């Protein structure tokens, strides 16, 4: 989740919670308020792909 | 997104009229409300207004005092205010979505969201 | 990477790659010319993207 | 993964391995072949959104 | 997204011409490719040719016999055949994509691919 696309060559490591709504999330973590840094599954057992 | 106008200080007893422009979205399959802020205490709904504007519904604590309509051939609604009590002056934010909800009081069934009028 | 000699020798001899694409310049006309610096942005994401 | 936006009520089921590349897959699920069918991560310590 | 021409019985010695048509790529950023299909085997590369046309490599049973070339005030680059053995006789596939890469040989490094030429 990102309000913008990236400029080219920089890196944002920022952690601030999302607010995809209307409603200010000022760091809570609920509904409509989502924590942008997903983590990858990886195991072994995955396709190649 | 949404730009509205209107807004200023009243004699306490006049009336105001208040506008959301839609500059972006077709808004005659749109769906707008009011929605009140007020520093220190949470977000406040006020007013409500349907397609067209034949299904309209209004605050219990605002109910009979103020007027909404729209017309879709400026991309434009209008709520005008008759009381303008000293206890609502407050902040004013324009809200739309595509459809129209059952729970129409909650904020977090108002995706789009405008700017702000003068407190 | 700056100051040492930009040396591709082991990019090519390392038939391990899964990808080397190359924008704007050649895959292998890049020892003659030279730059400035050289950045080196290192990453992990997964193959769908 | 999907070739073309879904028609509207319209549902596919098929499981066929996609092809993102060039090389047609032939249902070996590989280097550039995936399978569409994606699991979910839900468990009760998610986030709200 | 790729359309292609030529192709054809030929004498068996004589000459052919075929050509790949980009429609929606702008060409001049864009690195192409030519690649063979023999049923009942796997895909075979022959030609390869850069931006422009300054650099350009050819495989191994085909090199000193084929000419590539390339222009971008139509969109479209030419590949021309000269022995056309009675061993060639396949399928064209015409490739592209955004840059060149060092396994210019590998078919999982072209992401866009065209039509077919007669077999």
């Amino acid at each position: 989740f990102r309000k913008s696309n990236l400029k080219p060559f920089e890196r944002d490591i920022s952690t601030e919670i999302y607010q995809a709504g209307s409603t200010p999330c000022n760091g809570v973590e609920g509904f409509n308020c989502y924590f942008p840094l997903q983590s990858y599954g990886f195991q072994p057992t995955n396709g190649v792909g | 997104q949404l730009v509205e106008s209107g807004g200023g200080l009243v004699e306490a007893g006049g009336s105001l009229r208040l506008s959301c422009v839609a500059s972006g979205l077709t808004f005659s399959d749109y769906t707008m409300a009011w929605f009140r802020q007020v520093p220190g205490q949470e977000r406040e709904f006020v007013s409500h207004i349907g397609w067209g504007g034949s299904e309209t519904y209004y605050a219990d604590s605002v109910k009979g005092r103020f007027t909404i309509s729209r017309d879709n051939a400026k991309n434009a609604m209008y709520l005008q205010m008759n009381e303008l009590k000293p206890d609502d002056t407050a902040v004013y934010y324009c809200a739309a979505d595509r459809g129209s909800s059952f729970y129409y009081v909650r904020e977090s069934e108002y995706t789009f969201w405008g700017q702000g009028v003068t407190v | 990477i700056s100051n040492c000699v930009a040396d591709y020798s082991v990019l090519y001899n390392s038939a391990s790659f899964s990808t080397f694409k190359c924008y704007g310049v050649s895959p292998t006309k890049l020892n003659d010319l030279c730059f400035f610096n050289v950045y080196a942005d290192s990453f992990v994401i997964r193959g769908d993207e």
